[PDB]
């Protein structure tokens, strides 16, 4: 039970970090940068 | 991973702890058995 | 106390396991056709159907036990048919306490209140005290040398 | 050293909700806004 | 708080099973001395 807690608290850490970075990176960029594709004219292409 | 591991050393300590009182008492029912053999030997 | 012993630890096993689930990361043919085959009864197969008991009591002077049998449809000695048998109980402890009491084995030296105790408690021992029917000692086995 | 261990992830779980507001509150200002156009409609142009 | 109030739960019964296990290895160290003693007294 205790190993079992301690692998759940070490991917709890992990995720933590992981969004942490994520939106540090997402802070760090001026604008939020997302995938587009759209075979058209200058319309809003859609959003992956 | 500090307070994981500081429990697990507790536990680790804790099973060694069992353990040696678990042949603790077999020594002492082995010596109380030698003793009441002897006894035993002195009244034959 | 071994009853108790092992329902605590079934307890305790039963437990565990609901824990570990929830946190993770019927012989009527066979004596019909027994009393066909055979065709003969015998008083050693009536009690086979219940469980029996065995009460060995061996000795240094021929390698024998003592197997005794008891019944386990009555209420006798031994047999565990309603609930829990004789036990001999309840006549030791206070004795090993009134010994306990001035550190001294022989109860003759002892004090007049474990006295009182001990006669009220034993009645069969109240006429060892009175010192009645005076004999050298405690010896059953007399005849031999006196003859 | 358990007790020690939970009030540590409670106050690591309050300090990240935290920084998820936070971020999630900063994400929404983007600021982009247009350059002047030649005068809306006719009579009012869109400026600043 | 439930996860942490059934581990401090955990830990309370834990704890007093040992020393229940603890009563129980002193009352049968008792009743054995006691019993000695009993037989030393009908041999002496």
């Amino acid at each position: 039970v205790l190993d079992s807690l301690e692998t759940a608290a070490a991917e709890a850490e992990e995720a933590d970090a992981q969004s942490e970075e994520c939106t540090r990176t997402e802070i760090i960029r001026n604008e939020s940068i997302h995938p587009e594709v759209q075979i058209a004219k200058n319309d809003a292409p859609l959003q992956y | 991973l500090g307070a994981l591991a500081l429990l697990s050393q507790a536990c680790r300590r804790m099973i060694d702890n069992v353990r040696y009182t678990r042949k603790l008492l077999m020594d002492h029912t082995e010596d109380i058995f030698q003793g009441l053999g002897y006894v035993k030997l002195l009244l034959d | 106390a071994e009853t108790r012993i092992q329902e605590n630890n079934r307890d305790v096993l039963e437990l565990i396991k609901r824990a570990v689930n929830i946190v993770n990361s019927l012989m009527e043919w066979f004596d019909i056709c027994y009393a066909q085959l055979v065709s003969g009864d015998t008083p050693a197969d009536f009690w086979k159907r219940r469980p029996l008991s065995i009460v060995p009591r061996h000795y240094a002077e021929s390698p024998s036990p003592l197997i005794v049998v008891s019944y386990n449809g009555s209420s006798a000695w031994g047999g565990r048919i309603t609930g829990s048998p004789i036990l001999y109980h309840s006549a030791q402890a206070i004795i090993d306490a009134a010994c306990i009491n001035a550190r001294v084995d022989n109860p003759q030296s002892l004090h007049v209140t474990a006295r009182q105790e001990l006669v009220a408690r034993l009645p069969f021992l109240a006429n060892v005290l009175n010192n009645q029917t005076p004999l050298p000692a405690f010896k059953p086995g007399a005849e031999m040398f006196l003859n």
